């Protein structure tokens, strides 16, 4: 059955006796087991790229052909879990090992065998039964906030020959069989795909609900949609993870998955340290994060291969959870160290330099990694709708775009937040520069807008040719000082400094800016405009007259209004109520709109 | 006469590495004939033969080579080239990269059977391209107009509107009946919705077919997705009198699987990387298109391609730059400041318009006024640049005057509404109340005589 | 006094203006655009090795 | 008769060139002139105006038959030419005729098979070497040798030999300078005497626009007359895109005596022409860091004769009726007046800026605006239309009403 | 005089003996016949190109720019074979000409010449561009041998110190030529505008020879003091006291 090792150069291994084997099959090499792709057959022998330093290896040792190309087991025993890029639970072989090493030769299974789990088989099914790839045979009931969606395999078909009654299973009992041209196939609630292979769907959709970060910032100027492909220029200098943290802890998304493309070993644990320590409200109660998330983390010194494995096992994963119905949100820290790994197996496997040193290929991995991303409808029959969104930071060279792996993926996402070294300076969290950044997916969520907050459009419009018109105020401002501005352009600098300071601007640890929803960012921005539109029609409506109203006027007679404004990101959505926030907001306007009376 | 001799199917691979598959005991191999692969799973995938040598068939894998296997694949040789079939029935349709339905209609029935590589256009039948298309867009129509037949490409920086130009071509182009191909590479899912969406908006959806390669299908069907839709639209044109038009959308997603195949094959790189023969490649792409003798159809090509890092003297802008009838440039200086479409003027030529303009195309003034418009917009950009370092104390009057034309300029004559239809002669109206800025004698590239009959008015 | 410092300050502010965006719009994007030319040429270089 | 078209067509003798290769376009045949026995390269960019030389030429010249060689090119230039040629006409001792009949094409568009390429150029050749024989001042259109030298490193590729640079084959430099020095001026094998001649023009394609090309690097080694094309002019439309200060032609000093016998005044203005067209540059330098005002009145008005020699006598439409050709009379008419401005404006400043009188360029400007109208003007006389009498005529009109305005300002 | 032809359209590989075959000639005229001979070789990059030309036919490892890597010792045996020999009055002195490829003076044909030859005379485009015949570029123009064959009864006593201070003065003269656009020329001292006269008139008269004007050594060192006197005496610290004394008041 199995081959045997013939050769070994660096990771490169050759073996013999491999002639039923597949390009890009898994392989276990030498008595200790290291993991392995093919990367040529040459008749019936073949070389593998072994991951794991080869030293050691012998030439007759073994060589197990495993059954698959490289895979994600899928299943129970997801949630919480860290994994590796290639998929081996780094808890468990902490725990299991009682050693601070991953030891060369790793074989524990990736969903741990022999833990029981309460499982619901689906009881609207029989015997006789037709199913489908995608069909929710039943439920596993793994964690509180998770309901875990049991589905047959893609690629599995038939009649229901047996199904478990319910009662608690593991990944060895035998859930389902099922039966298809007179073959029986037998099935568990564990599941196995193909990592570089897209899990298929009904239809992908057009993408059209905000994925809701609560934040100011993010929600209001760039939204990313619900299954949108997003970039964050990932650097030290700039606080990349409070965008992270914050679609973590609170964003409108059932499931999270991060991915460690390649992280610094001390900045990858500081990750692993600080998000079981993060909690979210759920139905009143406050829960850890680890119920809703699974940890794919790659430091700088793991495997190349399993630093390039490490986003498409995390997509894989995504998609999974995606096929269950859920909304699901995976952030990948740092496509550039993806992108490295790329370089290394292209380098170990003598490609040609393309770009910079990077592949040819890596403007299409990029794109067909991207593109697994969206809302679908789910395979299967209970018709559920779920998406995957993808985060993928990124880290060029001095901020410089045109660093291939940038380039490429600012070439695909639809979204930019780019943060920036200079306002994190300033304190400016969350440092998100609005110049720079941009959303294409603002027509997307002109139908929720439209419906939901049909003046929001209007008001975000509004909100961007203020700053920007403060921007290039600020060039007149240096050459001939702010005294030189007409009142139109001087009220608009003071208020595109309030936009600034006490819209865009939001402290993440404070009990009223710790999360802010979508309703108080759209009341405190009408609030900031309408007022922005009664003072320049003050303004504009006594050009020309005697007396001629001015900021300085306003300030004076009504800098309540101001101070109100200011003080309305204090608001708190536990102690205050919806209405009681709307109201306040409501009272807000009906006192600028006396107060602008008083003088126009 | 049909292939009547019956197909081999070889088990003899003997070697897979990148993408592709060495068979060995082959009987008299053919260099590019296709052969089916059938995985030890059952799944059906296609390839072309790249080498041969005496029993050795190098076999390059469409769908991929991960999972193919040196003792259990088996490749059944067709025994000839990639033919398509081809029909006027696949207007009004769409496929995917490879030319397989995915509208859910029934597969295609041949009229005929095309190889899909075409044939080299004989150069003493092939008709000088001439008689004008509007395309309705002032910046196109104005002063880089484009002949019925003609190859001009959308050169893009990359996010810029090129694809809502592309659909506004595809909404207002029309002569002084019309059918559309349309081919993508690499495209986003979020953009193939927005080419299907744009072809029933505009209603055109019957008179056009659709080839779609999106970024997460094969690379190596990029490679025969754009020579698919070629071949159909020589069959639309040059077989059946259709006055085609062929829209390839983002031909750098093709290069990049040039790239990809140049570098798996260890082919000689050119410039970043392309192979020696990318010239040559998109010359087989590229020069499908003009007017050949006795047939009323008409091959128009828009390619559309997004430039790398924005330089226009990358391989692939730069290389379709020396095959194309000039090329349109859309820009970031004009994207940012909202001018749709962004299309440059300056940077943009085209080779065919010097004949498809004047008399009985259009007013006798349009090739002075395209002359002297490129004329006062490029100086307009020099006394900008010197007006960014020295202050406008420095320029003089007429100075002055060359740098409120580029203002005048791409505010009115390039400014332009997505849905908005301009005539030429509209256009060249819109030019001459530009030009009528300066004083007559200053229109130092237009003759006297149409300064008399068009100045004044 | 106040005069002739006004007029040499308004000519010599003109002048160093006029270096400083000199250099900003002319030297250091020749600089720049043949540092990014070095580093193709030298990696098209790089790629015939 | 059949020959092999590697091996060269022999001679008696290849003589010295000494008669210029007269072409439609001023900047060309003034400032960098060809000659008929003479090899050429005009390496540009895409777009940049080579294959419009290379239509120029051959609709255009003192050549008694062309060659052109449509190696890897687009087909419609094809078409063009097809289109064009059968109907535009020369003349012979009173009879019109037309041109297809003192040319042929060797066509190999950009999509037919690369090694033809190669046998594409050396046909051309060896058909211009035949009618070389035959006493024919031939001349050929090499339409892109770098889309040949692609070949060649197509053919290196498949044979796995180690390419030089760009992936181009080490032979590419050897074939190209046995390939452009198979022109010549020659005294033809055998017994009736004959004196034919190729001139060789190679529309090199610079890969990226860059003349750190290899195709370019060896062509410029090999041809005695580089064209070079920049893109800069090409975007602002200015034709032909000739760059004066890169482009050089070394038969200027076997020339020399044919402008002494036939054009004795040409040699001082060529000088002045080129020497001020560098001047423009040199002072743009300056300018770019300090502003116009800087300049004395000499270089501004350096800058404006620089200005009508660029827009006026360099900028050519060639599809136009009056820029369609230009015969030497006219190009040497327009430069005396442009030059006879530069001296005459120069001396009235050096003249008078010794005294509190002193003449400016601004004062010129306001009492000769007219004569810069017309200096500017001098492109729109028409051949079929005016006789050379009548255009020189108009020019001594300009030289007279020049003289005439400097006399009142003096 | 003996020429050795290889045209452009004689074959590749001849190229590679008819240096040899040269300088053999050379060796037999000089070291056997005590002829003094001048080997003139036309252009070696055209021989260059002939390695390059086998050695890729050859699959042979590459230098730089796909040269053979053993360009170096190649060259060397074709350039080291010059000079006279012991017992003989023959002598054999080489000036090769190389044409520089893409005008790159760091290109591996004229890099390692410059490693092997004694020197290098560099002619110009720049000079060519501005009409100076013949458009040698002094600067980068090098003579290992110069400074021994040069002083009194071989030259007037002056020569090395004048062409010292007059090769320092053209390099100055291009560091201000350079300062008149970045500074400007109202940013120019005095001295900085006698060094831009010094390079203007230097190139005018001290380069600018003509086609047959056999100017002597002589005649050379005084148009470098009619040169060297635009300065103030004091300005010239290449030069010694007593030589100054002796012909800068001429
Ligand atoms: N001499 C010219 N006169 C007028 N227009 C020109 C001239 N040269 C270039 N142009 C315009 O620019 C186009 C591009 O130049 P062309 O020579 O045809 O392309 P390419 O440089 O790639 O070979 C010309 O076809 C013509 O339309």
């Amino acid at each position: 059955t199995f081959g045997y090792v013939h050769g070994v150069s660096g990771p490169v291994v050759t073996a013999c006796d491999m002639a039923g084997a597949a390009m890009y099959e898994l392989v276990r090499v030498g008595h200790s087991e290291l993991v392995g792709e093919i990367i040529r057959l040459e008749g019936d022998m073949a070389t593998i790229q072994v991951y794991e330093e080869t030293s050691g290896v012998s030439v007759g040792d073994p060589v197990l052909r495993t059954g698959k190309p490289l895979s994600v087991e899928l299943g129970p025993g997801i949630m919480g879990a860290i994994f590796d890029g290639i998929q081996r639970p780094l808890s468990d072989i902490s725990s299991q090992t009682q050693s601070i090493y991953i030891p060369r030769g790793v074989n524990v299974s990736a969903l741990s065998r022999d833990i029981k789990w309460e499982f619901i088989p689906s009881k609207n099914l029989r015997v006789g039964s037709h199913i489908t790839g995608g069909d929710i045979y039943g439920i596993v009931n793994e964690n509180s906030l998770i309901k875990h969606k049991i589905m047959l395999p893609p690629r599995s078909r038939g009649s229901v020959t047996y199904i478990a009654p319910p009662g608690n299973y593991d990944a060895s009992d035998v859930v389902l069989e099922l039966e298809f041209e007179g073959v029986k196939e037998k099935l568990s609630m564990v599941q196995v795909w193909p990592v570089r292979q897209v899990r298929p769907v009904t239809e992908k959709l057009p993408a059209n609900h905000p994925l809701l970060t609560g934040q100011r910032v993010l929600d209001a100027l760039f939204p990313c949609v619900q299954g949108g492909t997003t970039a964050i220029p990932g650097a030290f200098g700039c606080g990349k993870t409070v965008i992270s943290q914050s679609l973590s802890k609170y964003s409108n998304s059932d499931v999270i998955i991060y991915v460690g493309c390649g992280e610094r070993g001390n900045e990858m644990s500081e990750v692993l340290r600080d998000f079981p320590e993060l909690t979210m409200e759920v139905d009143g109660k406050v829960e850890s994060i680890m119920k809703r998330t699974a940890l794919v983390a790659n430091t700088s010194n793991m495997p190349v291969a399993a630093r390039e494995a490490s986003i498409y096992t995390g997509i894989t994963l995504s998609e999974y959870f995606r096929d269950m119905g859920y909304h699901v949100s995976m952030m990948a820290d740092s496509t550039s160290r993806w992108a490295e790994a790329l370089r290394e197996i292209s380098g170990r496997l003598a490609e040609m330099p393309a770009d910079s040193g990077y592949p040819a290929y890596l403007g299409a991995r990029l794109a067909s990694f991207y593109e697994r991303a969206g809302r679908v409808k789910c395979l299967g029959n209970p018709e559920r709708e779920g998406s995957v969104s993808i985060v993928g930071a990124v880290s060029p060279p001095g901020g410089d775009f045109s660093d291939p792996v940038t380039s490429a993926t600012l070439g695909i996402v639809q979204v930019f937040w780019g943060l920036d070294k200079k306002l994190a300076q300033r304190k400016h969290f969350p440092s998100v520069n609005w110049l720079i950044s941009y959303s294409k997916y603002m027509r997307a969520l002109d139908e929720y807008y439209d419906k939901h907050f049909t003046e929001f459009v209007p008001l975000r419009t509004k909100a961007k040719e203020i700053l920007q018109e403060e921007e290039d105020l600020a060039e007149i401002v240096q050459l001939v000082g702010k005294a030189s501005l007409a009142e139109t352009d001087k009220i608009t600098l003071e208020v595109a400094k309030l936009i600034k300071d006490d819209f865009l601007q939001q402290n993440g640890y404070t009990p009223y800016d710790r999360f802010c929803p979508f309703y108080k960012t759209v009341g405190m921005l009408s609030n900031m405009i309408s007022f922005y539109d009664m003072a320049r029609r003050a303004v504009e409506t006594t050009a020309q007259s005697d007396n001629k109203i001015t900021w300085s006027i306003i300030r004076e007679h009504m800098g309540e209004i101001l101070y109100k404004l200011s003080s309305m990101k204090f608001k708190d959505p536990v102690k205050d109520g919806e209405a009681k926030i709307k109201a306040d907001y409501a009272q807000l306007l009906e006192d600028m709109q006396n107060a602008f009376r008083s003088l126009e | 006469n049909y292939l009547s001799q019956p197909r081999l199917t070889y088990k003899t691979v003997s070697g897979v590495n990148g993408p592709l598959v060495i068979l060995d005991h082959v009987k008299f191999p053919r260099y590019a004939e296709i052969v089916h692969l059938t995985l030890p799973d059952g799944t059906k995938r296609s390839g072309q033969v790249l080498e041969v040598s005496g029993s050795k068939a190098v076999v390059q894998v469409f769908e991929g080579t991960s999972g193919i296997d040196a003792k259990k694949t088996s490749c059944e040789f067709t025994g000839d080239i990639l033919r398509t079939p081809v029909s006027e029935d696949m207007l009004g349709r769409v496929f995917n990269g490879s030319g397989k339905p995915i509208d859910r209609g029934p597969v295609v029935l041949a009229e005929d059977f095309l190889d899909i590589m075409g044939q080299p256009i004989n150069p003493q039948c092939r008709i000088y391209p001439e008689e004008m298309i509007q395309t309705g867009i002032s910046a196109i129509d104005g002063m880089n107009s484009i002949a019925r037949g003609q190859k001009i490409p959308i050169f893009s920086a990359a996010g810029l509107p090129h694809n809502e130009i592309a659909a506004q071509i595809c909404r207002q182009a029309g002569l002084v009946n019309f059918a559309i191909v349309f081919a993508a590479m690499g495209v986003n899912m979020e953009t193939a919705r927005f080419f299907k969406s744009d072809f029933e908006e505009n209603g055109s959806m019957d008179n056009v077919c659709l080839f779609l390669n999106l970024a997460n299908d094969p690379t190596i069907e990029r490679i025969i997705t754009p020579r698919l839709a070629l071949t159909t639209a020589e069959f639309l044109a040059y077989q059946c009198e259709k006055h085609v038009l062929v829209i390839l959308t983002d031909m750098s997603s093709y290069a990049e699987a040039l790239r990809e195949v140049s570098a798996a094959r260890e082919e000689v790189p050119g410039r970043r990387g392309f192979p020696g023969y990318m010239y040559t490649d998109l010359a087989t792409i590229y020069e499908r298109a003009g007017r050949v003798e006795g047939r009323n159809g008409s091959i128009t090509q828009i390619p559309i391609l997004t430039m790398p890092n924005d330089d226009i003297t990358h391989p692939i802008p730069d290389l379709t730059g020396y095959i194309t009838e000039g090329q349109i440039y859309v820009d970031r200086q004009l994207h940012n400041r909202q001018i749709y479409p962004p299309i440059n003027v300056l940077p943009s030529l085209s080779r065919l318009m010097k004949s498809a303009i004047g008399e009985g195309m259009t007013r006798k003034d349009h090739a002075d006024v395209s002359n002297q418009l490129y004329a006062c917009y490029a100086i307009g950009k020099d006394v900008q640049a010197m007006k960014a370092v020295v202050g406008e104390e420095a320029l003089t009057s007429d100075d002055l005057l060359y740098l409120e034309f580029l203002q005048k300029f791409e505010k009115n004559f390039i400014t332009q509404g997505p849905y908005e239809n301009r005539t030429v002669y509209e256009t060249l109206d819109i030019g001459w109340q530009l030009l009528r800025i300066f004083p007559k004698e200053m229109l130092k590239r237009i003759p006297q005589s149409t300064l008399s009959e068009f100045y004044p008015r | 006094s106040l005069q002739t410092s006004f007029v040499t300050l308004d000519e010599a502010i003109k002048i160093t203006n006029r270096r400083v965006n000199a250099i900003e719009h002319v030297i250091i994007p020749r600089i720049e655009r043949t540092l990014a030319y070095i580093i193709t040429e030298l990696d098209e270089r790089e790629r015939e090795e």
